[PDB]
């Protein structure tokens, strides 16, 4: 599973 | 520019419409047109630019990962090597992705960053610069992989330096920057301990400043803090 | 043609890859290239062509509906009329949608339909012809709205006539055709009673033939029958 | 709510 970056919403 | 004949305000309005319609390539084109008018962008407009290009590149990244996986599975001894098509098509998508990144980096270099004098604007654009070098890094294999990685690192670091001097630890731009830089460290730079340390320090320093915030600002900050926590859970 | 230099088999392979990657505009371009090689399409290849273009036009239809709704709300006395931008952008998307439909109709006319001699192929292509005239009808307002509607009706009717003569009532192509023609009657032709009658008769005649089917064919047929039932529930 | 036509999958 990939790390989470800043989303759009 | 195909958008040179359209009013700035009309481009912004159409970007908003495109967002509603989930037409992100159109949204990006409209926002590129707006940037190319030469005026600085407002906060809302910076967000429109980011949303548009993140969605476009996000589709490309997802497609590239699917194709890369198929290619890697194809390039083994088990099933069958089915000629050049998977490599060719992965390369096509890769090149398109690199082109989008080059476009965004171009807007930042000509001339968003140099005109951005406020902390919020400058940090926002430097974070974007880091992000799009990071997307280039995800697919880089050649002579310039190291240089691409360093370019991302340098942009993120400049952004961090400004953010720590000029913004509170709960500021959503500062938080999102730190989030993304931590992802850079973990996923790109092979520096998971740096990633973990940055995420933990960012989370803790934000926690300590939450008491200063309105209800709405609290929501904004804590939403990003949750993402830091999700990554820390994944990484440890 | 941008695809003229690529092997037919490579185009088909790349269409399959594009589907996996959810790159439907690429998928459509690859399949257009394959059609333009001039050879008849297999069942699997016909499905690839359909999936690709349905996804492309589906995105356009969704966007057009969003923009049309905003435009209609804008063109009233309550909020504010914000200049020509919504109309302009709706028109752009509309024109792009019409272009995709024209492309598909062109492939069918030159020369898929005329070379299609088996019931499965001919009915499939005539259904597609009906569908893409129906998508044109969804956005038509001018002098040709009636003619567009009649073109859809005529294609669907020819398909129905062949399907009733040559295919069992459970055949998935026959079922999907009847489903779509019933949608045409309800949504486009302002003929809800015709829609309901067609859906009911189609469902009932299929039900009576299910006993002839293998487990896998039963699954195929009943999945489409469910859609007939869902529409009947909505319509009555 | 709009009528359902034949899906892709
Ligand atoms: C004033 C200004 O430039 N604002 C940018 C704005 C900050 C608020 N915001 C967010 O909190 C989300 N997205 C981003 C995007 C980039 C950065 Cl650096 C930080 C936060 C919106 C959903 C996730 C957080 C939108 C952009
Ligand atoms: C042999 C041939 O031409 N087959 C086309 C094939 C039939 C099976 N099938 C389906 O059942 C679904 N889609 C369609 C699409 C068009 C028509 Cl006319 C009928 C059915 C797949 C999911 C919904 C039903 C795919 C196409
Ligand atoms: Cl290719
Ligand atoms: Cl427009
Ligand atoms: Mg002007
Ligand atoms: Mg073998
Ligand atoms: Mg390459
Ligand atoms: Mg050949
Ligand atoms: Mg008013
Ligand atoms: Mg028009």
């Amino acid at each position: 599973q990939r790390s989470t970056s800043t989303p759009n919403v | 520019g195909a958008m040179g004949s359209m009013e700035r305000a009309s481009l912004i309005q159409k970007a908003k419409l495109a967002e509603q319609a989930e037409r992100y390539e159109d949204m990006a084109a409209f926002m590129k047109g707006a940037v190319e008018k030469g005026e600085e962008l407002s906060c809302e407009e910076r967000n429109l630019l980011s949303v548009a290009y993140k969605n476009v590149v996000g589709g490309q990244r997802a497609a590239w990962r699917v194709l890369s996986s198929i290619e890697q599975k194809s390039n083994e001894e088990g099933s069958e090597e089915k000629g050049p098509e998977v490599r060719e098509y992965r390369e096509k998508v890769e090149t398109e992705l690199q082109g989008v990144c080059d476009t965004v980096l171009g807007l930042l270099d000509s001339h968003l960053i140099k005109e951005a004098g406020d902390a919020e604007s400058r940090v926002f654009y430097l974070k974007m610069k880091g992000d799009y070098y990071r997307y280039l890094a995800e697919v880089a294999t050649g002579d310039d992989k190291k240089r691409i990685i360093d370019s991302a690192r340098s942009a993120y670091q400049e952004a961090m330096d400004i953010s720590k001097k000029e913004m509170p630890p709960t500021n959503p731009i500062r938080l999102g920057l730190a989030l993304n830089f931590s992802v850079f460290h973990y996923e790109i730079a092979n520096s998971p301990e740096e990633a973990i340390s940055l995420a933990k320090t960012t989370f803790d320093e934000a926690m300590a400043d939450l008491h200063t915030l309105s209800e709405d600002s609290y929501k904004d900050s804590t939403l990003i803090m949750q993402l830091l926590r999700d990554n820390l859970t994944l990484w440890t």
